[PDB]
């Protein structure tokens, strides 16, 4: 139980670190890829229109 | 005297040697690989990303030895072969 | 008290022992991977924007295909792509599930983990290593004949080093297994040691080690996949 | 003491003794002292040259696409365009920074380094 | 006792691995390659 | 003779080996990585900002192999496995 | 004192030496080869594809030696020669 | 054979190993860092001050091992763990 | 105790030292030679064929020593000299 | 066996290890620093004097460790902790 | 206890140390010399035949030490000095 | 057993360790310094004399340390502290 | 048992350490000096005659260390100090 509390606190610290300093850049990368592919699709559509 | 005592002392010394060798090897190998990475980044700033692939390929390799040693260390101290 | 090893849920069938804990962890990892795969199959869109799962899967596929193209060429060995990607995802999820907080007091001062990464069990790593071994050796046999392939591997780059060469042929699987095994095995032991401190001190070393172990698992999965691809290429030359 | 010669394409600019020649080659900074070894290097695209003399003030030069050659006796600096410290104008140099053209920004950076504004 | 010794689990894990590969080779890699080639 | 005496002596020798190897590895690896860092900074004064990233990575791994050793030594001398 | 106990302790110490030496050699050799590979990849991006052919020859020669040692370590600890 | 005698002999051997490893690592790492610093001064003599920042970041990171390594040695010989 | 037991423990430790030294030498020498080979191939891709002729010569001199060393280990362990 | 005999034998072994490690570290570190100094003086003869300030800082940083070991070694072999 | 047993055990340990040191020296020296030869052939292919004269010298020296060790190690084990 | 016998055995082991460490340090350091000197000569025919000054200093800082070990080795072997 | 047995066993172990360290130092130092010589000859073909001198000085230092160790091992083994 005591070690369970210790490891739970450790996991809370790990999750805080991840959300603070790891989630933001990864979310940015995912949004960047999604925007890039969306722009590629839209540019293909306008090329077909042209 | 208890023979298991002698066997346990031998196993502890053996595991000490295991991890001593593993530590020396891993520390020096990681230092050398990091020296290569830092020199490459300083000399070729644009290649900063490109170097992170081989570097870890090196790390994951060198540390192997250490960690493998670590495993056998346990086998010596926690599951001493021939302890009887 | 550590009790290194000592798998729980151990049962017997067909005159053979089975580590129930590792079976359960492997099954959970497989279920997670299959859930991700089937979710992707319900979200693959070549027209609209891709979801995060599609992004992750295609990132893995591009990395593995780039390695194959740079090493042996996709046309020669296409199966290497699914093999490497499944190996990578399996190992990665197995090692990363450990981060979840499951260690707890065993009512006698001995830490117990509900989930322990299967790679910490020799059976898992041996299974993956031997499967890869058989796979790329069969690929080499098919590529350059049943009799030519052993000649090619024994001869190596220089015939004089024939006794040396055979060793790597044996060392390739073992190195693949042990390299993984220890890297995950330590993860099991360290936390156990970190369990000896009082709860008000265990959190900091525990947090640091688990943060490092996330990275260790990621790198180990990457190394295993990359070396599998490289061995496949090396056995399918000429 | 070593003989420093700032030589441009259109004309030989400057020649004289000096006590220490600082500059920034491609790999990194460098300092030349009297008996430095023979050397041939390329100055960074926005390089600056500081010639410290005996009994005189430091000579700061903004260099455009230059080269450096340490010989057994003399140091020769080649320059498409080298501008001495007194001739720089802060306004134009600072304005040339961040420009779309890379050469213009490099020249502005060289002027700023020569001035000391960095 | 000498955890390095293999066991019956070796086979079971293989089973659980193979099916995963079977899924990946069927419903992941081909569709993803198709999407990439189409893009 | 007391079995515990022999076991503890073996544990002490083992831990001595553990930290001998760990200190050798950590010192030499940090020295090599720092040599890379110092060279890079000496060439480019402004490269400092982009060099602490790889350097602190190289230290990290090289330090892990140290501290891990430390931990196991703490097990050897304070919780000696196999101590009868 | 059960001479088998003395033989087992000696075999454990010998295996510890074997794996410590193998670990040092493998770690340092892999580190040096990785340094070469990282520097080569830094000097030109294209070489990443081809440089792996020689690099993984070196790691092949290095690792093999280590693993040979590992093999004999088993022979030392699992089937101790001259165990009486 | 007083158990304390064997315990103290083992502790002294362990502490000797502590010193050996710490001294080797500290000396070699410090020499490597100093080599980097000396080369930096030789290349551009007026970078000395600027280089004292990374240098002390390395030296301490090396000495941090040594002194830490040293501390436990004082623990072995003066307050021996597991002393009967 | 049985003289053969003490002699066998000594032989096992000696063989362990033999293999540890051989593995350290082989691993580090192979790593260094491979580093040279990798750098040479990176600089001159056409030299890939040529550099194999000297490189393996080095591997001939390094491995051979290790193997010779390995040989004597067998002599120590399987037919122990002076074993009475 | 008089316990003091075992204590002093362990102390002598520990002092030998201390001196061996210290000498290895001092020799190799001094060699590396001197290599840097020779290369620098070859590059810039007039930086010679200005090159001694870092060199000594390196040497004093290295040599000191050596002497520290020596000091402790004296304590090991002249006022042995735990001696009866 | 048949004092010759301890004589033989010590002789085998000493011979193992001799072989380990000789193998480490030979392996690392041959690796370094081969690195020099490989780099020289890579950068100046025409100088191939020119570089083997010094190389055969270097290797020679290196190998010489190794071979000397062999002889002395034989002396330790086959005709152990000090046999009663 | 005569306690002085144990003292002398420990003293011999300590002296052997001192000599091993000193010789390793001396060989490595002198090799590195000589490598620097030879490279400097190769770059500059006429830089020979001016390079011998620093080189000798390096040798002085290495050999001296080595010879210091020699003294203590004698103190260990001939005038063994703690002998009784 | 016979004290001289323990004395001779310790002497053999010490001599083995002496020669192992001497061989390591000699091999690696000679290899490094030969690397410098080979690289210099590759850079400047005409430098062979001039380069031989500093190379011979370095090899002389290294071999002097090695042969001093050889002499002191011969002292330890053939005429063991402190022998009763």
């Amino acid at each position: 139980m005591s070690i369970f509390i210790g490891q739970l606190i450790g996991f809370a610290v790990i999750a805080f670190i991840i959300v603070k300093w790891v989630v933001p850049p990864v979310r940015t990368l995912m949004r960047n890829q999604q925007e890039a592919v969306r722009a590629a699709l839209a540019e293909s559509a306008e090329a077909a229109k042209k | 005297l208890d023979p298991n005592a002698i066997i346990t002392a031998g196993a502890l010394i053996g595991g000490g040697l295991i991890m001593g060798g593993g530590a020396i090897g891993a520390g020096i190998g990681d230092g050398i690989a990091g020296n290569a990475l830092i020199s490459g980044i300083a000399r070729q700033p644009e290649a900063q990303g490109r170097l992170f692939t081989p570097f870890f390929i090196t790390v994951g390799l060198v540390e192997a030895a250490y960690f493998i040693n670590l495993a056998f260390m346990a086998l010596f101290v926690f599951a001493t072969p021939g302890l009887q | 008290a550590i009790h290194v090893g000592h798998h729980t849920l151990v049962f017997e069938l067909f005159g053979m022992t089975f580590n129930g804990d590792t079976i359960l962890a492997t099954a959970v990892t497989a279920v997670i991977v299959i859930a991700l795969a089937f979710y992707l199959r319900a979200k693959v869109t070549s027209t609209g924007v891709p979801s995060g799962v599609q992004l992750f899967w295609e990132a893995l596929t591009i990395q593995m295909r780039q390695q194959i193209e740079g090493s042996i060429g996709m046309k020669i060995a296409p199966f290497v792509l699914p093999l490497s990607v499944t190996i990578f995802v399996f190992i990665l999820i197995s090692n990363w599930l450990a981060v979840l907080p499951l260690q707890y007091g065993g009512a006698d001062g001995a830490a117990a983990e509900l989930y322990k990464a299967p790679a910490s069990d020799i059976n898992f790593v041996l299974a993956l290593a031997l499967f890869v071994f058989v796979c790329y050796h069969a690929a080499g046999i098919w590529r350059r004949g049943i009799v030519g392939h052993p000649i090619k591997v024994v001869k190596g780059h220089v015939a004089f080093l024939a006794p040396i060469n055979i060793v790597e042929e044996l060392a390739k699987p073992i190195s693949l297994a042990l390299r993984l095994f220890g890297n995950i095995f330590a993860g099991g032991i360290l936390v156990a040691l970190i369990a000896m401190f009082p709860w008000y001190i265990q959190w900091f070393p525990n947090a640091v080690w688990k943060t490092f172990d996330l990275f260790v698992g990621l790198i180990q999965a990457f190394i295993f996949s990359l070396l599998t691809i490289l061995y496949f290429s090396q056995s399918m030359e000429l | 003491d070593l003989n420093v010669e700032i030589v441009a394409v259109e004309r030989e600019l400057w020649s004289g003794p000096a006590t220490f020649v600082f500059t920034r080659t491609t790999a990194g900074e460098i300092g030349i002292l009297p008996r430095h070894i023979p050397l041939v290097a390329q100055l960074v695209d926005d390089a600056m040259v500081r010639v410290e003399r005996e009994g005189e003030d430091d000579l700061r030069i903004a260099v455009d696409g230059g080269f450096l050659s340490v010989t057994e006796e003399t140091v020769r600096i080649l320059v498409e365009n080298a501008q001495f410290e007194s001739e720089i104008d802060a306004d134009a140099a600072k304005e040339d920074a961040a420009s779309d053209d890379e050469r213009t920004a490099a020249w502005g950076r060289a002027r700023l380094r020569a001035l000391g504004q960095i | 006792s000498n955890f390095l010794i293999p066991n019956g689990t070796f086979f079971a894990v293989l089973i659980i691995f193979l099916i995963v590969l079977g899924v990946i080779s069927k419903w992941v890699v081909p569709p993803i390659s198709k999407v990439l080639a189409e893009r």
